[PDB]
DNA sequence: GGAAAACACCCAAGACACCAGGCACGAGACAGAAAAAAACA
DNA sequence: TGTTTTTTTCTGTCTCGTGCCTGGTGTCTTGGGTGTTTTCC
């Protein structure tokens, strides 16, 4: 939870992207080079902040707003793999 | 669309708070003479426990909820969110102590 | 001129479409600014007893106009 | 020539007003008289006018000095005054 | 206060 | 018959439209009754002056079409109109013909 | 949805002052922009000047003073006279 | 009544103002032109200031009006309110 | 493509201002000042568009930015 | 102010926005943001003025020091190009 | 009304041993009022353009980028954003 | 011209009360805007 | 052949009627700030 919206119905979150770049693909850090190779229409706004396919990726991590009704805030079970992947940066 | 005023505990529509203010809290929040800012911070649309009071003076419920000095109407047992520190300090300047109705303070 | 405007606009955020009327308004404003600057620079050159304008007159005109600090 | 630079050094470090107060006050009253009669004036308004007019004249003299420098001269002339005013946009 | 506001016998039912 | 306020004041410009734009253009809570009439009259006189001088300038050019060139000529050839519209650029208006005296050969 | 404009009224006053002269579409756009810009200038000056005296009303006095503040020279005087003429004409009718 | 008072702006005062601006030599015709420019500027500011006083039904020109008026001429003044 | 503002075009622009003779070094200076002015106006129009939640810059943003810089333009819906 | 960690009065900015006739409603984040911007700018200019006063071996800030601090900074004088400081003098330049 | 106390607080924050004259205090008050007027008026103008009736943090932010020049505005925007989360979080 | 003093008086600020005037709600409609048909250059 | 005046359908925004709150105006009192005048330096 990078950001909590003041309305409380939604919140911007830091996620691991799931794309096939042109039934869901496995989660993996956003690869800018492969994204450009499979789709050269990437847009850029800042340094480290990348917009690909209308989705904002910051240094390989997706930043997308999600509603409160789409989240589990209790009984959360963390894994070493996901912990290392999130804290490596 | 209805919101519950954090300070006094009354429940009124948000547009009623914007156009006419809170009829009880206007003396210390100036809600009738204020922008949507004070309406949003001092009234919350998320609440629980709708309360209708007919006679404030003799109702033990009104005394228990500290609403026996206010206008009869819709009231909420619990209101999500608390008043900000600057508004609390402003109320302490007026000499009025603010007791939160969020339930977390007891 | 359209290519130049697109090159300048590329530096801030890409995928920015530019209506033909916006490019035309930009062109008209740029031409008006350049014509006014050349009128002032011609006055500067005439004042210095010359008929050829030089970059020093351009810089002085911009200086007195306040455009250059 | 030496005392010219001495005067420049002295006045550019000082901050007090260089226009004498009473003639400027009489000038302001004389100008204001022909728009409306029996006009009173706060002292702070006269001081604000004096400060603004001095700042404007200092800026005009600086731009005029640039114009004089351009024409390979060191003496400012009236043609520099109307050149600076014309380019600056006054009529 | 809050503790004193407890219900008594003479309070309305 | 509900007569228009423009017909009541003898104006061609819409009094109602300027009243609505003043009331809706976030200036002050309330707007006096005489202000739209006065503003519409001022706008009328000014547009009449500009269109008059532009029609005359077109008439010296033996044209029946008013173009931006004639508007630029009308604005820049009148001293007070040039003073008022100093910092505006007329699209497709061009520049007044002006060649300096010492610029010419001998 | 539609978008309001001053085109018809500008054409009406042109036909009043110059019966044999028409006007191109570009000149209509310039006249519309001119009327809008003058409107914003006078309204903003009146709003400010009213805010100075701690007043809540734009009356004929505020518009008159704003006109005197903006319009340069004799134009202001002529405009002021006609504006007063319009107000009393409105006041003379009902 | 006041008549021909602009000459009260003395020649050394114009000299001092030019010295503040970094001017090294001064022509003899500068003073009359400077007086004319100062008169034009003062007239322009005073017109707006007196209009502001007349609208408020006042009989005295205050500092705030003079500030407001120079700010309306693009000559904003700090230090006298606003 | 700053070289796209060609030498005859800038010569014509100077000629409209009544200039008779043109120095050989002036063209880079005019290209620079035109670039600076275009940069400022384009920047203001772009941030106006970004505030408007749009992806296409319209003429209104341009006229707005120019009028905010004291360079009011008539004829484009102002 | 204590909730936002600011010294400027948020309520004062809110009151000025409400009674200033700019818009009908004002959000809660606008006065906080405006107060923060004002505090940062005033801290910056007072910092440069204190540095100039220290360089001039003075203990009290004078409008001369404010004029020097404003005019010696490219961003500040670019912001304040059309401002004339009373009792500020001019920048020493020969 | 004046901003004297708050300017005194930020002055003693950045320079505890430095005083200030009354004329400088008037200058500071005029400066703060001018900057406030500019930012608020431009934010209102933006609200009028986008057919909006509410001034939120967004239009204030964009007005700050529109008026203040260079790095300054960026740091000011950063400071304002920090204040907003400080208002929120806390 | 400045500093200082000493009156004169004119005028801006503030409180109480009263009412003329502008917003607010709502129905009717007729004048403004677009489609389109034709005229003139 | 295309820019533009005039006809027609359509709609939406102006006017009018009643009410009701309150901002603006008037009056009266009071302090204080600026104009006028003398005189020495
Ligand atoms: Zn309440």
């Amino acid at each position: 939870v990078d950001e909590v919206l003041e309305n409380g119905l939604e919140a911007r979150l830091k996620l691991v992207p799931r794309l096939d770049y042109g039934f869901r693909p496995a989660q993996r850090l956003f690869s800018e080079a492969e994204a450009r190779v499979h789709e050269p229409t990437i847009r850029r706004d800042r340094d480290g902040f990348v917009t690909y396919g209308g989705e904002e990726y910051y240094e390989g991590f997706l930043y997308k707003t999600f509603r409160l009704q789409n989240l589990i805030v209790n009984s959360i079970n963390p894994t070493l793999n996901e912990l290392s992947l999130f804290q490596s940066n | 669309r209805e919101r519950a005023c954090m300070l006094c505990g009354i429940v009124l529509p948000g547009r009623v708070f914007m156009q006419n203010g809170c009829p009880n809290c206007d003396s210390v929040l100036n809600l009738r003479d204020s922008d949507q800012a004070t309406v949003n911070e001092c009234t919350s649309s998320s609440f629980e426990g709708l309360v209708a009071v007919g006679d404030n003076e003799h109702s033990w419920v009104a005394k228990w909820l500290r609403v026996d000095r206010f206008q009869p109407g819709l009231y909420a047992v619990r209101v999500d969110g608390r008043l900000p520190s600057d508004i609390v300090a402003a109320l302490e300047q007026y000499g009025v102590y603010y007791r939160p109705r969020d339930g977390s303070v007891i | 001129f359209q290519r130049l405007v697109r090159e300048i606009a590329q530096d801030f955020k890409t995928d920015l479409r530019f209506q033909s009327a916006a490019i035309g308004a930009l062109q008209e404003a740029s031409e008006a600014y350049l014509v006014g600057l050349f009128e002032d620079t011609n006055l500067c050159a005439i004042h210095a007893k010359r008929v050829t304008i030089m970059p020093k007159d351009i810089q002085l005109a911009r200086r007195i106009r306040g455009e250059r600090a | 020539g030496t005392v010219a630079l001495r005067e420049i050094r002295r006045y550019q470090k000082s901050t007090e007003l260089l226009i004498r107060k009473l003639p400027f006050q009489r000038l302001v009253r004389e100008i204001a008289q022909d728009f409306k009669t029996d006009l009173r004036f706060q002292s702070a308004a006269i001081g604000a006018l004096q400060e603004a007019s001095e700042a404007y004249l200092v800026g005009l003299f600086e731009d005029t000095n640039l114009c004089a420098i351009h024409a390979k001269r060191v003496t400012i002339m009236p043609k520099d005054i109307q050149l600076a005013r014309r380019i600056r946009g006054e009529r | 206060p809050q503790r004193l506001l407890i219900p008594t016998v003479d309070d309305p039912g | 018959k509900a007569k228009t306020r423009s017909s009541r004041a003898g104006l061609q410009f819409p009094v109602g439209r300027v009243h609505r734009l003043l009331r809706k253009g976030n200036y002050s809570e309330r707007v006096g009754a005489g202000a739209p009439v006065y503003l519409a009259a001022v706008l009328e006189y000014l547009t009449a002056e500009i269109l008059e001088l532009a029609g005359n300038a077109a008439r010296d050019n033996k044209k029946t079409r008013i173009i931006p060139r004639h508007l630029q000529l009308a604005i820049r050839n009148d001293e007070e109109l040039n003073k008022l519209l100093g910092r505006v650029t007329i699209a497709q208006g061009g520049v007044l013909p002006n060649i300096q005296a010492v610029l010419l050969p001998k | 949805s539609r978008k309001e404009s001053y085109s018809i009224y500008v054409y009406k006053v042109l036909k009043q002052v110059h019966p044999d002269t028409g006007i191109s579409s570009k000149a209509m756009g310039i006249m519309n922009s001119f009327v809008n810009d003058i409107f914003e200038r006078i309204a903003g000056e009146a709003s400010r000047l009213a805010h100075y005296n701690k007043r809540s009303t734009i009356t004929s006095r505020e518009i008159q003073t704003a006109v005197r503040l903006l319009l340069p020279g004799e134009l202001a005087k002529h405009a002021v006279s006609e504006g007063t003429k319009a107000v009393t004409c409105y006041t003379s009718a009902k | 009544v006041l008549r021909d008072n602009i000459q009260g702006i003395t020649k050394p005062a114009i000299r001092r103002l030019a010295r503040r601006g970094g001017v090294k030599r001064i022509s003899g015709l500068i003073y009359e032109e400077t007086r004319g420019v100062l008169k034009v500027f003062l007239e322009n500011v005073i017109r707006d200031a007196v209009t502001y006083t007349e609208h408020a039904k006042r009989k005295t020109v205050t500092a705030m009006d003079v500030v407001y008026a120079l700010k309306r001429q693009g000559r904003t003044l700090y230090g006298f309110g606003g």
